[PDB]
């Protein structure tokens, strides 16, 4: 999973 | 997909030795030059007495029967 | 279909 | 592919197809977006319109005496005079989806001769007209 | 705070009571962080790329720290008069864990090596330990405040996949998890008693422990404050607070009054987002006004100086308003059923707004002055070049009543030109 | 049916 | 700079002194600068006059200022009031239906624009008189987004006018009388039209006319003359006339046409107006129907799909060049076509909303005997092109005696179950008048038959997969709510009535039983066990009845009306046995088998067996009356 | 820790050069063999996409998009 919540 | 180590004793250092493999890794050993622990088999002095198959068991030879056959 | 009113 | 030039540039938004009348030595296109074709001199001279209140022109082509063209809206292939644009005629109504026209006719290369022609297999792969008969050769990619 | 909305919300621990905090300005909020001595409510947003401070009922917002903030996560506080210091993580190039004291005075960086992608962050109260998270290198750690006696409480153990944040209770420590999606549960000293709290069907973000111990009481340095607008607890000098007031506000000489800023400043219009900032080419802060985010197509915007309105349109056909402190953002008008406006101009003398809808070819009147609004078409594509071919631009002179728009053309009906006409 | 666009 | 993602400052006086504000920026968009602009320092004639305007103030050079009104709305003479606008075109298109001023220069709109989600505009049409704009919504998929619906020009009171019976082709035509409140409009299916009228605020509505081999598409309706037009584009083009009852048909042109998608009517010099965008042309006829006179033709019209006259000129849309045109309307004037407004997308066809258009007074339309109160007449009135008296049509029912009054039917006709609804249908194929008012009840009527002597209709009732009922209603004049007889039945697909021992019998499905009980609901009886019963029939002059049962062992079987002499009539070759009628004129057994798609008639005892007629799809019900059978199809 | 992304190889000096652009952009240098390895610069660097050399004078051109520069 990339970091950026969106 | 990979292989990891870790310390024996406590599971420390752990680490992946590999980089995530294109298959999935089954079955490992090491390969070692140096000669394991080696003590003298009963079986190596006329088989043992036993008639067909036998391993050395805790106490002496263990004869056995072939997987063929009712015995 | 299937005969049912 | 050498000497390029430019003829002439101004109010040309939405061009279509250029044509060439060789005999005259005149270009023809037409300009959608004010819907006219135009005329002018191949050397970029006595530029001027044509015919006027198109919808939008698609195919263009001179043969004879005479201009035609297929106008996408309006459905359309009609025919008009080279001279000043006038007898419009209508060969062809209620065509849906009109795109470019040409003329199938007998050119004769024999009246026509280039630098080309009047040196076959002087080129390895490719020759190329030039002006004054001269001809370059060329390779492919 | 909602992601989707780009609000800020709060709710009793009933249930009861759901009411807004901020209600307009956040893109992507990603840790909020309340300071329960000095009533002040402090949150990191990743697209604005600043730290920003508020009044706890969300009043009087100005941003905080803004220069080398790249991509700020993480959010602690220590609001007890004797520290009164502010942490945060930056996970872009160069990532760090940055200590300063809240008003963002005594600035440090207390944590660089061995980092990447650090994330959340959470305060042992009674050791003075700031507890800290490692995406990449998968690890949780603490250290002091200083960023000495850094140490490792779960480190090259394969249970960390990819940890987002963290929250400590007696000894205790719980972290969510988005590669698991689970909570956990350790022991915060040698993360040796592991458990799975709950398995969550979606990424679980945000935690916190409710319970009075995670909010030590101290005695409030601000309460004999006069401070206009903003007041923050500081941990330097006696005092140990800073009169400071929102964005597009002088400080005051008298350090404890603000006036608000007449200076002029750049609207700069972007896809999703409309930014004030300062005419000044050295000021890169881009905190003239509360930024409009939450915008689908921006291309122009329009403002009323009085009643500080700032107006721009939306893809449904309609016509949206906000105040440069954010305070009231409504939809103020529908603008044309016939397709999305684009151009916008408003003549200030008379209170009427000039907007163009490429979609219906026309330049349309719009009144803001009265309770009922009332639109007009004034120019529509006619067959002369003289009409409206497709309209883009449009700007006003009121006090000569012209109107000049810019055009594109029409096949066989208007050329591209730049045209004028009266504003009736 | 002519026209369903 | 969108490309280079920077914000720049140079002077305005020349490109030089470049600074940047900002760079690396994506998405960069508008640039406006925020300051203090001074409401005082610069002032205009709205500043100085406030409250001047009833809605909008715009401001001109030399400091006046000018009022404006809102969409729909034109300033008064006074020049500060506004009223509604009085004459304007109704320009109607696939996305939206708008309005233009009948004066190119005005260029505001002159009708709140009719548009949003489920705008699939076919055609529109204007009520002068009570402000109302009608038009025909139209969807091949949703079958919600299929009618005709009306609205206020300032956009108020919103209505569904017809929703229910539209056809797979929808709604194609649509024309208002607007002296007897008519909406006249053409209802289309997959291989037939209707004709249809609707009487405005009110509920009656009836079919004047259905035709399979024409289709009139696009129809104008002219009270002054009394007569009636409609477009036809199928395999016979044509543009023909009726009375206003759709009787006296007549064919104007009916050669050199080609696809006539639109019509207009003169009111004045009695043309009829027509665009045909197969031969690109725009002609007229007279009434009388004279020779057709060319008005504008050529390739510079390719496709004119909807035209319409005022004044001196014909107003036509172009869905190719997309402009609204206004040209002379007499034949062989040259002048080139004015535009009104262009580049509007799916045009389809334009109306003029004017007084002059839709004239009142007696003196105007010929002394059209509906003006005064319907001329009296209790349904529909229908004026005729010399009669001072006018016909009076019937919604359902027949004409009284009197000849404007309404009742029930006296004749025999069909009765027949719809869902929540019985309806009613006479024997004649080409009598379009309903011989009672549709009944509405509860739950789906499955089952139905009729009692001569107390002139009712007993019905079964499905509520649920498990719950039924058996109902029965009066068909006296006045009327009276459905009345449950028999409550707590399961599912009961069958019904018969006894006229002479005054008894109803049943089939429950559910509990696959044949049963019976008194008229008044007392004394259930149980006559047979059966697994699957449908059909029910009684011979109660000779004892017998008869039942069908579908699905394993299939039969049909006949016992005494006590249940006693169980025999099977027939059981060779029958799967599903729906349908089951009797022949007392000719002592024959009709059956219809829904899954060997036959119907078959016998003997009693099943005699002489014969296919009546092949390859009927999905029979439900059957009935014999005269020398027909009739029967419910459940497939088509 | 590190991401290695445009490499380019060096016959004549016997060297690899890399551009990073990663959490620490730098351009590396080192042996043919990745032994060795040196950093050339680590300030003013944040996305280095691509690295060029002059084999007639021993620059290394490299172009950087989030400061647009080339050095
Ligand atoms: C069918 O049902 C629909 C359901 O909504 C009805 O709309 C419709 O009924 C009504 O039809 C009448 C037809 O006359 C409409 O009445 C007319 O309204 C006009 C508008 O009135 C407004 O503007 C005038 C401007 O001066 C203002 O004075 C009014 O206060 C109002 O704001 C009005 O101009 C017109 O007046 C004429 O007729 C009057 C009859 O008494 C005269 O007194 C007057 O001098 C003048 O000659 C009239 O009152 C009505 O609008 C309409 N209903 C609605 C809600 O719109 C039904 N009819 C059909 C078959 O369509
Ligand atoms: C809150 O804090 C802000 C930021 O400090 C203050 O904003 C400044 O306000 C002053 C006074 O209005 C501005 O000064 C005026 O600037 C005009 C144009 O800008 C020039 O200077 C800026 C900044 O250096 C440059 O970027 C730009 O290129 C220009 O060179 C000048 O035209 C004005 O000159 C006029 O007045 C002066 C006297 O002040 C005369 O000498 C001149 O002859 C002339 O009449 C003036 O210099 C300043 O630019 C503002 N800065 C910013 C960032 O906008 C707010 O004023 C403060 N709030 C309050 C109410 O005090
Ligand atoms: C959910 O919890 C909240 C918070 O406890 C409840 O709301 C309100 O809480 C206050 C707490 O003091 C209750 O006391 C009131 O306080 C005021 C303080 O000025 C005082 O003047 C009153 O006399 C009173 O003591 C208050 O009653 C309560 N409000 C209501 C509606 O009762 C809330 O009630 C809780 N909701 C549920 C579902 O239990
Ligand atoms: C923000 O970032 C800049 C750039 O990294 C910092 O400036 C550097 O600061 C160090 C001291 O830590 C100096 O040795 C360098 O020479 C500076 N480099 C440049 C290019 O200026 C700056 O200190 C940071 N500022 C804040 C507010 O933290
Ligand atoms: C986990 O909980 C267990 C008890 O459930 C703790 O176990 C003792 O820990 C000490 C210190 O590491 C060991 O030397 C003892 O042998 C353990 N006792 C028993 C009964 O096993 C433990 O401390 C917790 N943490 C870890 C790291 O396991
Ligand atoms: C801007 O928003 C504020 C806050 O919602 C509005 O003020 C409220 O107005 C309502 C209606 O009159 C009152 O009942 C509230 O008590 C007001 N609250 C406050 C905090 O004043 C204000 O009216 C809005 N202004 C505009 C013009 O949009
Ligand atoms: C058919 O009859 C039913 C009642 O027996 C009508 O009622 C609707 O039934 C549907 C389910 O089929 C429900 O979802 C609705 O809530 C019911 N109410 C209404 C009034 O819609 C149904 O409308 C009838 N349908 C037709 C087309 O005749
Ligand atoms: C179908 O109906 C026939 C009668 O038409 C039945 O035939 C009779 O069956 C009974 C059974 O007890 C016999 O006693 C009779 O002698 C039969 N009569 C004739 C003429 O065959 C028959 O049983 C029924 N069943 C089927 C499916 O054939
Ligand atoms: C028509 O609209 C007006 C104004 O909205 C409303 O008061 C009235 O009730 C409406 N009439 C009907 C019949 O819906
Ligand atoms: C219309 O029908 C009448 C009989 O009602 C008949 O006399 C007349 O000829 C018909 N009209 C025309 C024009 O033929
Ligand atoms: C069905 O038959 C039973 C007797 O077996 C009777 O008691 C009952 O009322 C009937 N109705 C239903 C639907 O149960
Ligand atoms: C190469 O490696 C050695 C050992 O790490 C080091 O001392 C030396 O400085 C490096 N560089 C060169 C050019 O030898
Ligand atoms: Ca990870
Ligand atoms: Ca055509
Ligand atoms: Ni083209």
């Amino acid at each position: 999973x990339x970091l950026x919540x969106x | 997909r990979k292989i990891y180590r870790a310390n024996k004793y406590d599971g420390s250092d752990l680490v992946a030795m590999t980089t995530r493999l294109p298959t999935q890794p089954s079955g490992i050993s090491t390969v070692v030059k140096t000669q394991r622990q080696q003590c003298s088999n009963p079986c190596d002095q006329f088989n043992g007495g036993c008639s067909h198959i036998c391993a050395p068991g805790p106490n002496g030879a263990e004869c056995q029967c072939p997987h063929e056959g009712n015995w | 279909x299937x005969n049912x009113x | 592919g050498t000497s390029l030039k430019i003829l002439f540039t101004g109010n040309l938004q939405h061009l279509e197809v250029v044509t060439l009348d060789i005999q005259e030595q005149k270009l023809y296109w037409a300009v959608t977006s004010r819907g006219v074709i135009e005329r002018g001199n191949v050397d970029g001279t006595e530029r001027m319109i044509l015919v006027h209140h198109l919808a939008h022109p698609w195919g263009l082509v001179v043969y004879g005496s005479f201009l035609y063209y297929s106008d996408e809206q309006y459905e359309v292939i009609e025919r008009v005079d080279k001279s000043s644009g006038n007898n419009k005629v209508v060969l062809r109504d209620n065509v849906p989806y009109l795109r470019g026209l040409r003329v199938y006719h007998r050119r004769n290369a024999a009246d026509s001769s280039n630098g080309c022609s009047n040196n076959p297999n002087a080129c390895q792969q490719i020759c190329l007209p030039v002006p004054g008969g001269m001809f370059s050769c060329a390779c492919a990619s | 705070s909602d992601l989707l909305q780009g609000k800020t919300w709060s709710v009793f621990q009933n249930g009861t009571d759901k009411r807004v905090v901020h209600d307009s300005g956040l893109s992507v909020t990603e840790m909020i962080a309340v300071d329960w001595i000095g009533r002040n409510l402090y949150w990191t947003d990743y697209a604005l790329e600043t730290i920003e401070v508020s009044k706890i009922d969300g009043s009087h917002r100005t941003v905080l720290i803004s220069k080398n903030v790249t991509k700020p996560r993480g959010l602690a506080l220590d609001p007890r008069m004797g520290d009164n210091v502010m942490f945060w993580s930056d996970w872009g190039h160069h990532p760090r864990i940055e200590r300063a004291s809240m008003d963002g005075t005594m600035r440090t960086v207390i944590v660089q090596e061995k980092i990447y992608w650090p994330c959340g962050l959470s305060i042992d109260y009674p050791n003075r330990l700031i507890y800290f998270m490692d995406a990449y290198l998968d690890y949780i750690e603490f250290c002091d405040y200083d960023g000495h006696n850094r140490r490792q409480v779960i480190a090259s153990d394969l249970v960390l996949h990819h940890p987002h944040a963290l929250t400590l209770f007696e000894d205790f420590v719980y972290w969510t998890d988005r590669g698991t999606r689970q909570v956990m549960q350790a022991n915060k000293w040698h993360g040796g008693n592991q458990s799975v709290v709950m398995y969550s069907v979606h990424q679980p973000l945000g935690i916190t422990a409710i319970h009075p111990s995670r909010q030590p009481p101290s005695r409030n340095p601000c309460a004999s404050a006069s401070c206009s607008h903003l007041c923050l607890l500081s941990a330097q000098a006696p005092r140990h607070y800073s009169c400071a007031c929102p964005s597009g506000w002088n400080l005051s000489d008298d350090s404890v009054n603000c006036v608000r800023g007449d200076q002029p400043f750049l609207m700069s219009v972007r896809d999703n987002i409309i930014f004030g900032i300062s005419l000044d080419p050295e000021v890169k802060s881009n905190d003239a006004m509360v930024p409009i985010s939450g915008i689908q197509h921006g291309y122009d915007v329009e403002f009323d100086d009085s009643e500080q309105f700032i107006y721009w349109v939306e893809n449904p056909g309609e016509i949206h308003r906000v105040k440069t402190d954010g305070s009231n953002r409504t939809v103020f008008a529908p603008l044309s059923l016939l397709g999305s406006s684009l151009g916008l101009a408003l003549d200030w003398v008379s209170r009427n707004i000039y907007y163009t809808t490429p979609a219906s070819r026309s330049i349309e009147v719009l009144t803001l002055k009265g309770d009922t609004r009332y639109g007009k078409t004034l120019i529509a594509n006619d067959g002369t070049p003289l009409g409206v071919g497709f309209p883009v631009g449009i700007a006003v002179d009121p006090a000569r009543g012209k109107l000049y728009w810019s055009d594109h053309g029409t096949d066989s009906g208007v050329p591209a030109k730049i045209a004028s006409a009266n504003m009736d | 049916x002519e026209e369903x666009x | 700079d969108e490309q280079y993602e920077v914000i720049e400052r140079v002077d305005k006086s020349s490109g030089n002194n470049k600074v940047v504000l900002r760079d690396n920026v994506p998405y960069l968009r508008g640039l406006r600068v925020y300051h203090r602009r001074n409401a005082a320092d610069s002032s205009n004639g709205c500043s100085n006059n406030p409250n001047a305007c009833q809605q909008i103030c715009l401001p001109v050079p030399g400091g006046m200022f000018s009022c404006a009104c809102a969409s729909g709305f034109k300033l008064s003479p006074d020049g500060r009031s506004c009223s509604p606008y009085n004459s304007f075109m109704v320009v109607s298109m696939l996305p939206a239906v708008r309005g233009f001023s009948l004066e190119l220069s005005d260029h505001s709109e002159a009708m709140v624009p009719v548009a949003g989600q489920g705008r699939n505009v076919l055609h529109a049409d204007v009520d002068v008189a009570n402000g109302f704009i009608y038009w025909c919504d139209f969807s091949s998929s949703v079958r919600s987004s299929n009618g005709i619906r009306r609205i206020k020009p300032d956009g108020s009171n919103f209505t569904n006018v017809v929703t229910y019976g539209i056809g797979a082709n929808g709604i194609r035509g649509v024309a208002l009388d607007w002296a007897a409140g008519n909406l006249y409009f053409t209802n289309a299916f997959v291989y037939e039209t209707l004709i249809e009228v609707l009487r405005i605020n009110t509920t009656y509505r009836r079919v004047l006319l259905k035709v399979s081999v024409d289709m009139p598409r696009h129809i104008i309706v002219d009270p002054k003359h009394r007569y009636l037009f409609w477009a036809d584009y199928g395999q016979k083009p044509k543009i023909e006339r009726s009375f206003l009852d759709c009787t006296n048909r007549t064919v104007l042109v009916s050669e050199g046409i080609v696809t006539p998608r639109g019509l207009a009517m003169d009111h004045d010099t009695g043309y009829i107006y027509w665009v045909d965008d197969s031969l690109d042309l725009i002609a007229r006829i007279h009434l009388d129907g004279g020779e057709s006179q060319v008005v504008r033709y050529g390739s510079r019209y390719p496709t004119p799909y909807g035209i319409t006259v005022f004044g001196e000129s014909i107003i036509w849309v172009d869905r190719n060049l997309k402009k609204v045109f206004q040209a002379s309307k007499q034949p062989g004037n040259t002048d080139p076509p004015v535009v009104i407004r262009d580049k509007i997308n799916l045009l389809r066809d334009v109306t003029i909303f004017d007084e002059h258009a839709q004239p009142l007074s007696p003196a105007e339309l010929n002394n059209n005997p509906c003006l005064q109160s319907n001329g009296g007449c209790s349904h529909f009135c229908f004026a005729l092109p010399e009669l001072p008296t006018p016909r009076c049509g019937c919604a359902f029912g027949t004409l009284g005696n009197d000849g404007k009054s309404c009742a029930t039917s006296q004749e025999d006709f069909l009765i027949y179950s719809l869902n929540n609804s019985l309806r009613s249908l006479h024997f004649d194929p080409r009598d379009h008048s309903l011989p009672f008012q549709v009944i509405s009840v509860a739950g789906t009527a499955i089952a139905l038959d009729y009692d001569r002597r107390n002139n009712r209709i007993f019905f079964t009732q499905k509520l649920n997969s498990l719950r039924g009922q058996i109902s029965y209603v009066s068909l006296y004049s006045g009327s009276s709510s459905p009345t449950v007889l028999l409550s707590n039945i399961g599912v009961t697909d069958g019904i018969a009535f006894d006229w002479i021992n005054r008894r109803i019998y049943y089939s429950d499905f559910s509990n696959q039983t044949i049963n019976s009980m008194a008229e008044d609901g007392s004394n259930r009886a149980v006559i047979a066990r059966v697994s699957k019963p449908r059909a029910i029939v009684l011979d109660p002059c000779r004892g017998y009845m008869y039942w069908t049962d579908w699905g394993t062992n299939a039969k049909i079987e006949r016992a005494t009306l006590g249940g006693n002499f169980r025999v099977p009539i027939v059981n060779t070759s029958l799967v599903w046995p729906n349908g089951l009628a009797l022949d007392l004129e000719t002592d024959l057994l009709y059956w219809a088998d829904a899954s060997l798609q036959k119907i078959e008639r016998s003997t009693l005892t099943g005699t002489n067996r014969e296919v009546v007629v092949s390859t009927a799809f999905h029979s439900f019900g059957l009935t014999v009356y005269g020398q027909y059978i009739y029967w419910t199809d459940l497939y088509t």
